[PDB]
């Protein structure tokens, strides 16, 4: 299979219309991964997850609960 | 202004040093393992290029998005929220400073000089400020340290006057005077960037430097070094391989420090942009996504907010 | 308190098995290893190749070419071999200022995430960042980075102010919230609400200035004082 990307001819990996998060980078924004007979996809990145805020002139979001979470670096 | 990436270049010696000449290619394996390092130096640059606009910009998972109806108590953020009328979805600002930043790499590109696209291509690198964007009017400070938690933009910019010892009230009576100001001074921002050029200078030096160094290692190519001529088939047409062997010789040797001396450079330039790109991170985590009391880092004065702005490899903070 | 030290031990086992889960979570460290070793391993590769004279090993150059007919060839390893040390050096210089900007970063970290609370965001981990331990580990150190994050959010009707007596009463800190019937002030980051007072607000003049304001009743602490008299 033949795909013809931006950063070069990319063969072997199919080329599907979704997005996932990137997995192998390529590049100009695409990305290739092992996924569904699984094979290797080649994807446009998802930069993440679409999501409106509910803004409004009179609304305020206040956490009632939390998580202490301890990161590590 | 900061810069943030570069062009990701990858040197093939292979072809760079010598292209369609078999007795200069095992001369050059010959020579052992500088090539296959500096294939490895410039693909630890260009990963790391990858890697600063992946941390100066992915400072968040999640892609928000300004409610349809822009209303904020009057602050006019249509300067610097995506187009949705232009094709590529950025700001008017986006637009100008990609405008004001200046085929040549391909030339460089037919010597056996590899430009590689960056992985985040500038319409994703847009998103990403279109997303830090959203979530600094609609949540403000808080989505960078845990949920998008709405907020009235008014209501934030007054926190934000909290922030700076300003008492909330001083806002809320001259909401109308801060919002025109708040206006007035975007607008100033877009004149400013129009009317003074050099204002991008930052950036253009990056890419004139690249350009430079590609320049460089193209004329390189063009000079004989000491040997009777600069082109290879010359030599091998018209001397023998025992003789032009020493020819042949000069020439790699010479070449290869060329190249090694532009890998230097690019390593010594590298690292620069990895000091203004963690420094263009820092102030995405800090200006954009909080307000920071450190002094003179975001702006002159007492920081309010910051916007990010994509520009050609690097970020532009409006604070 | 209890909740919170839960939390908190939880984090810290999971921060165990995602180290031991996770192996590459010490990339960072591993690739400096790594990267030595490769350089010390190319410096080495180096005595192996000829520079184009006729053998990597010296003394077969001495053992078989005349002193001054081999001077050109010595020579030539001298240039090879001493051209890629100073290439080993010169990549050592690059890698020891990226490391020296990551040992500053590290000793900064720990003089403003550990030594105290830094209120820079994302620069001692993701959220609110309370306190920081660090680790010793190979050729690096680790900072677990002990957050705040908010978690659960409720949409409330705000508002800027709170017009009681023609005159505007803002909180004092924290915002004002409603229910939906009642108005409460509550703190910025955590749903705990409290009855509007007037220790809870301050005020600022009439109260058709502010725009967004809602008529409420703010009440006075000493008012019930008042009807006990
Ligand atoms: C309140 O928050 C929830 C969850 O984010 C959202 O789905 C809902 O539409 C919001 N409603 C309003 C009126 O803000
Ligand atoms: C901002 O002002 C411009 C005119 O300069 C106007 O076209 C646009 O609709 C305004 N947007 C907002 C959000 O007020
Ligand atoms: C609002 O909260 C108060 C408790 O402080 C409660 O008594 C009242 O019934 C609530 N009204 C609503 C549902 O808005
Ligand atoms: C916000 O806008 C609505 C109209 O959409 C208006 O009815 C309401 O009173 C306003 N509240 C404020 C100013 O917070
Ligand atoms: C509050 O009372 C004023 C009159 O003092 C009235 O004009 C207004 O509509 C009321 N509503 C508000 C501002 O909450």
């Amino acid at each position: 299979n033949v795909f013809q990307t931006r950063a070069g001819c990319l063969i072997g990996a199919e080329h599907v219309n979704n997005s996932y998060e990137c997995d192998i980078p390529i590049g100009a924004g695409i990305c290739a991964s092992y996924q569904t007979s699984q094979s290797i996809i080649a994807y446009t990145m998802s930069l993440g997850a679409e999501n409106s805020v509910a803004y409004s002139n009179n609304s305020i979001a206040i956490p009632t609960n939390f998580t202490i979470s301890v990161t590590t670096e | 202004i900061l810069p943030v990436s570069m062009t990701k270049t990858s040197v093939d010696c292979t072809m760079y040093i010598c292209g369609d000449s078999t007795e200069c290619s095992n001369l050059l394996l010959q020579y052992g393992s500088f090539c296959t390092q500096l294939n490895r130096a410039l693909t630890g640059i260009a990963v790391e290029q990858d890697k600063n606009t992946q941390e100066v910009f992915a400072q968040v998972k999640q892609i928000y998005k300004t409610p349809p109806i822009k209303d904020f108590g009057g602050f006019n953020f249509s300067q610097i929220l995506p187009d949705p009328s232009k094709p590529s979805k950025r700001s008017p600002i986006e637009d100008l400073l990609f405008n004001k930043v200046t085929d040549l790499i391909c030339a460089q590109k037919f010597n056996g000089l590899t430009v590689l696209p960056p992985l985040l291509t500038d319409e994703m690198i847009a998103q990403y400020t279109s997303a830090l964007l959203a979530g600094t009017i609609t949540s403000g400070w808080t989505f960078g340290a845990g949920p998008a938690l709405q907020i009235p933009f008014p209501m934030q910019m007054a926190y934000r006057f909290n922030g700076i010892g300003v008492t909330q009230n001083v806002l809320y009576e001259n909401q109308k005077l801060i919002a025109n100001q708040f206006n007035s001074a975007i607008g100033k921002i877009q004149d400013s960037l129009s009317s003074t050029p050099s204002a991008l200078g930052k950036l253009q030096d990056v890419v004139n430097q690249n350009a430079q160094a590609l320049n460089t290692l193209v004329k390189q190519l063009s000079s004989n070094f000491g040997a009777i001529s600069s082109v290879l088939n010359d030599i091998l047409s018209r001397l023998d391989p025992p003789e032009a062997e020493v020819q042949i010789d000069r020439l790699i040797t010479g070449r290869l420090q060329s190249l090694q001396t532009y890998v230097t450079q690019q390593l010594i330039r590298a690292a620069e942009i990895r000091a203004s790109a963690n420094l263009a991170a820092t102030k995405m985590s800090e200006c954009v996504l909080g307000q920071s009391k450190r002094v003179d880092f975001c702006g002159k004065g007492y920081h309010l907010m910051s916007f990010p702005q994509s520009a050609p490899h690097g970020v532009v903070f409006l604070h | 308190q209890k909740l919170i030290a839960n939390q908190f031990n939880s984090a810290i086992g999971k921060i165990q098995d995602s180290l031991s889960s996770t192996p590459s979570a010490l990339g960072k460290l591993q690739d400096v290893v790594n990267q030595n070793a490769q350089a010390l391993n190319t410096l080495v590769k180096q005595l192996s190749s000829n520079f184009g004279a006729i053998s990597s090993v010296l003394n077969d150059i001495l053992s078989r070419l005349d002193p001054p007919e081999a001077e050109v060839q010595i020579d030539r390893l001298i240039t090879g071999r001493l051209q890629s040390l100073q290439t080993y050096v010169t990549q050592q210089l690059i890698r020891a200022a990226e490391i020296r900007a990551s040992a500053n970063l590290a000793a900064t970290k720990m003089s403003e995430c550990v030594l105290g609370q830094s209120k820079r965001v994302d620069f001692c981990g993701k959220g609110y960042h309370l306190m920081s331990f660090p680790q010793s580990a190979p050729h690096g150190v680790v900072f677990l980075h002990v957050t705040y994050v908010p978690a659960q959010e409720k949409n409330f009707t705000t508002a800027p102010a709170i017009c009681h007596d023609g005159k505007a009463h803002f909180p004092r800190e924290g915002v004002f919230v409603s229910n939906g019937t009642h108005w409460f002030v509550t703190q910025r980051n955590f749903y705990e609400p409290q009855i509007i007072t007037t220790d809870n607000t301050f005020v600022s003049g009439n109260c058709d200035v502010v725009i967004g304001i809602v008529n409420n009743t703010v009440y006075d602490p000493l008012q019930p004082e008042l009807d006990s008299f």
